């Protein structure tokens, strides 16, 4: 079976440096012409650049040009991309696709990797509660929720009633601020004759900041 | 070249025919791909040479065109199809993508569940403020929601952030986030959050006032 | 350099056969359907699967005397066929590699199409010559010409 | 099954442009690979060209100059447009198809003529030595012409020979019998020549 | 441009006879060879395909056999309808080049020409050109020295006998009188001298 | 790296079946042909029968033609080669060679071999016998009937391995198996000992040889 | 079917001599199509040419082929000692892919005398019933020493066994051993068992013989 991996992208400052690795295995490395293909987080597919096989005929994207170089070792069955002087807008999930022999069309892709590029630290997430009052008691129902604000990196899993309570929770995507940090905003829908009766607390999990910190609201 | 897709998302229901558009800034050839990314996995290819079909893609994909124009028809629309469409452009470098039409699934017209809260006390004393209005349960995903300050309108400070199709009532929810600071919260007494969707006969006002949570 | 270029033809033969004979034994029929292109293929290296290395030679007063397919990919169930122009022919100063891709799809008529995907590698900025595109689209032509005519006389021949 | 024809000119003034067309029937068009042959007895069976059924023309290279073989397959029929044709492009033309191996199925085959001259003759002229039979038909330059004697009568013995083609453009047939050492003034031998293309009756008394 | 060559260049058996006929290749074609069998007046059917194969409708009779640049077609007691001419096809290299043919004739009883010679008629001579016909009637085809060039062919007359042939010596309006002796010279292998035809 | 592994030696009764299995690794597999080259002891190399995994058959000689039947198991990557009716001048060497090309049928790279002998008999210890003569005199030791191969024979408990000469095993026409094992000296030399070793009757004998 | 026939049947040379083998087929053999083989004597056949002229991967630079049609020939220019094996010549221009016969490239030596050491039966084998006689060829050259036993002066054939070991790496001298195996009363039948040796390298045939009695 074909299939490809890739190596990783760690949190690197705007300005920058990775290496993204792809190991191939399954077919013949040496007969096939690899492909980088970026996709940012919210955005469509994009090509990167391009290698051959013999003679690496070498494209690249407009706006990547004199900033990554992409090679390739047969004898290691490995594609590399050097990512040099990387920006805010680099960011995104790199796919190590392949090129079907005849008519350069990618069939078979990688699971490719979160290059992330930011000048923001590790920081930990704050929970803040957000709860109706008697202006809206109506239909016997509500939303609870608990902002998830200012946390980095992705991801963040807001889980309720550690984790009893899954009917309702609404957890929507991860928005970028206008520093490096990152929001979230979880909510689920209650009958609203449980609100001064059941607790209600979410619990919030940020593994690179390690904070198992809850909220009851 | 810069590749269009035209119908930039796409609302049909399990069963009915999808045709997916896509033109080019030029000819380029009979040579365009069509790949399919789901949420989350890496695009799987579905048509390459825009007629012939990759192996192991189910006989209902189909493409076609050439020139500037060229279609993907979905004839028999399973559950399994609804996941973003792109066309790839490898007549000549750079290679392009297309922009993605999102193939949905289509479900009869519901209007929001419209809440909003108040920022949080101990959000004050860290010195901002964030106040949310959010739509559940609604459908089609096309609903605009507008902060009101003093029944004077905002732009710029919101961010909004939409859920994907659910995958029991097949809807949407949406949390639109309007951010200030503490100095130019205190200042403002009426908060509004207005909201225009087809499902809602009139347009909903959901306000609170300062003061009082 | 990388140019892409695709090509559909047509056929009267179903796309199972059509595989089976064009495809598959090909290098028992090229000699024999069209002595008048193809003087010998021979696998110089494989048996016919992934990575068999045909040596085609040509009658003489052709401008090439042999070319080197290496065969990479051969699908059965769906009519694939890989392979890639590595050594001789039109392999020189202007061009590296062609990778090529015949894909036999069965028509409802009862026909078939053949699908041809070839992609030319030019060393540093050459472009691709007409005329070398359009020998070998004449090349595949007067090949699958001949195997349908083969198949067409011999009704029995590849079931 | 799959029979073919030509519907082609068959008398082509020299440095023109020679059309045939051949029409298919009672079979696909897409069976085999049709060809354009002529036979020319200087030269024998000679292959003009082919072409499969989707524009796949080959030439011969002696021919490839001047020759254009296209095809329709909307309506099951294909031409030969020589142009250029000098005097050594007469022939019997056979439009054809062609299997891999050989020319499976073959046409009627229409006489081309070129270098064409002006539609004249004949002139009939006895041959009687009258010592101790025939008569001869020249000049004229469409090719059939039908000889009779005694407004056919006299077919035990008779003998009409192939016309042959002279260097001023015109052909020359001869017409004899068998006459028996006597019997040369009981009765008449005349020999009557039917002109078709110049539509001329001309009778010969010896 | 491949030059076949075929022999014999005429062959005369009888109906029933086996008949042996060769093509030989210039340069080396491999077994791909086709014989072509036109009847007189028809167009050619093809009877062997690559120098061994018969197709679907050709009798049993037909044989071939051979490679490289010697084939050979057998017709295993040939009915009536064989004495035609054998064409040899070579398909290794374009153009697909045809054979010279080999006439098969029915073999007979060898017959002599009946000469006739024919003075120009004076409606010709009116006309202004003179033509000296030469007659052989019931041979078989071997040489007509028709002597003083202008010389005319003929041929094909074979239904349930032998042949016949015509010659005709073209003169100008002033061209016979001068020769008082113009005579015809006519050899043949049924023939025991070379018989000779004149007048004034 | 190419590597063509087999199986190990066998021993079968006449008319049984024998089965030998090749390894192929390094290459893909279903694109080679492999061919069955069987080498009597003395013999020259004769192939039996090839597979080709592409094309998906086999083809055998016209000597065996039913004897011999060749399958494969792309999955494990392994070509089977079953030996039926097996006779007693069956015991030779098997190879599996793979074919370079389908056109260009040269072996380029073979397996290591395997031994397989048809016989009656069956697993026999041997019997020891010393040889003392009666200048430079010679002493023997004469291994008979023993079965099946091979066997270890040395001298002074393997430390005499100058001038001893160990003749290859022939099959006595009972169907067993019989050497000898010589070692010269000179006359004016002291007591030597013979020492062999059968691992499938697991069998050690050391013996004496009488000194003149 | 073409039948490769090679020679010499057994090419013997002096090491760091030329040698040239032959291979010659029935039928022509298309384009070349010629594969060396060398098979050492307990290894896999190891292929050295292809195409009749070119060498295989790994090969010195000493073999070289030549040769088309229906003769083909194989070169070794500097005999190394890794060169004394058994060269096979195998044609691959016609189906069915067919083998040659092999020629043992041997080694040159001057000509040994056999030290020939008759040895009586040993008495264990009496007492299981049988007997066996064997003497010895100890180093002899060339291979063709034919050996015959007398028994009271009498020649048994399909009697005696014959082995020849491989050729020896230090010397390159041959060995051979002569059993003659008999019944304990055929044992007790003759009086004196003898054995000669017709070698090249011996100008008068000795006979070996021993005493029945004494020994």
């Amino acid at each position: 079976e074909v299939q490809l991996v890739e190596s990783g992208g760690d949190l690197v400052q705007p300005g920058g440096s990775l290496r993204l690795s792809c190991a191939a295995s399954g077919f013949t490395f040496s007969s096939y012409e690899m492909n980088w293909v970026r996709q940012a987080p919210g955005k469509g597919l994009e090509w990167v650049s391009f290698i051959s096989d013999s003679s690496s005929n070498i494209y690249y994207a407009d706006s990547v040009k004199g900033r990554f170089t992409i090679s390739r070792d047969n004898a290691k069955k490995s594609l590399y991309l050097q990512m040099t002087s990387l920006r805010a807008e680099d960011t995104a999930v790199y796919y190590c696709a392949r090129e079907a022999i005849g008519s350069t069309s990618f069939d078979n892709w990688g699971q490719g990797t979160l290059v992330t590029v930011s000048s923001a630290s590790t920081k930990g997430p704050s929970v803040f509660p957000l709860a109706p009052c008697s202006r809206s008691t109506s239909e016997s129902t509500a939303a609870l929720g608990c902002l998830v604000k200012d946390y980095f990196p992705e991801p963040v899993t807001v889980s309720w009633n550690s984790g009893a309570l899954t009917s309702g929770v609404h957890t929507f995507p991860a928005v970028l601020q206008s520093s490096g940090l990152y929001s979230l905003s979880s909510v689920v829908t209650v009958p609203s004759s449980s609100l001064g009766t059941k607790t209600y607390t979410c619990n919030v999990d940020h593994k690179p900041s390690n904070t198992k910190v809850d909220k009851r609201v | 070249i810069v590749m269009t897709q035209s119908p930039a998302t796409l609302s049909v229901s399990p069963g009915e025919r999808a045709t997916l558009s896509c033109r080019a800034s030029q000819s380029v050839s009979s040579s365009l791909a069509w790949y399919q990314q789901k949420p989350g996995q890496a695009p799987r290819r579905l048509i390459y040479s825009a007629s012939t079909r990759a192996t192991g893609i189910p006989a209902r994909f189909s493409g076609s065109g050439s020139g500037t124009e060229f279609t993907l028809t979905i004839s028999s629309l399973q559950s399994e199809d609804f996941a973003i469409y792109y066309c790839h452009q490898y007549n000549n470098w750079p290679l392009t993508f297309g922009g993605g039409t999102k193939v949905e699934i289509k479900r009869t017209v519901a209007a929001p569940s419209v809440f909003i809260f108040p920022p949080s006390d101990e959000q004050l004393k860290s010195g901002t403020a964030s106040v949310v209005c959010l739509l559940n349960n609604f459908y089609p995903r096309e609903a605009k929601v507008q902060w009101k300050v003093d029944n004077a309108l905002q732009s710029g400070n919101s961010q909004e952030s939409v859920t994907e199709q659910d995958s029991k009532d097949s809807t949407y929810s949406l949390s639109s986030t309007l951010t200030l600071s503490k100095a130019d919260y205190e200042k403002h007494k009426v908060y509004a959050c207005e909201v225009t969707h087809q499902g809602l006969s009139s347009p909903v006002t959901k306000s609170f006032n300062r003061g009082e949570c | 350099g990388v140019f892409n270029y695709e090509t559909e033809t047509t056929s009267v033969i179903p796309a199972a056969r059509l595989f089976k004979a064009f495809i598959l034994d090909g290098d028992n029929l090229f000699p024999k359907v069209a002595p008048q292109a193809i003087s010998s293929v021979e696998n110089i290296e494989g048996n016919g699967g992934p990575g068999t290395i045909k040596k085609i030679s040509f009658p003489e007063g052709f401008p090439f005397k042999y070319v080197k397919d290496r065969v990479d990919e051969v699908d059965h169930t769906n009519f694939k066929y890989n392979y890639s122009v590595i050594e001789g022919g039109p392999i020189g100063d202007t061009l590296e590699k062609i990778s090529n891709e015949i894909k036999i799809v069965a028509t409802p008529d009862g026909g078939s199409i053949l699908k041809i995907s070839n992609k030319y590698h030019t060393k540093g900025d050459h472009e691709v010559k007409a005329e070398q595109v359009k020998a070998s689209k004449e090349m595949g032509e007067t090949l699958l010409r001949a195997v349908e005519s083969y198949l067409l006389a011999h009704s029995d021949a590849y079931n």
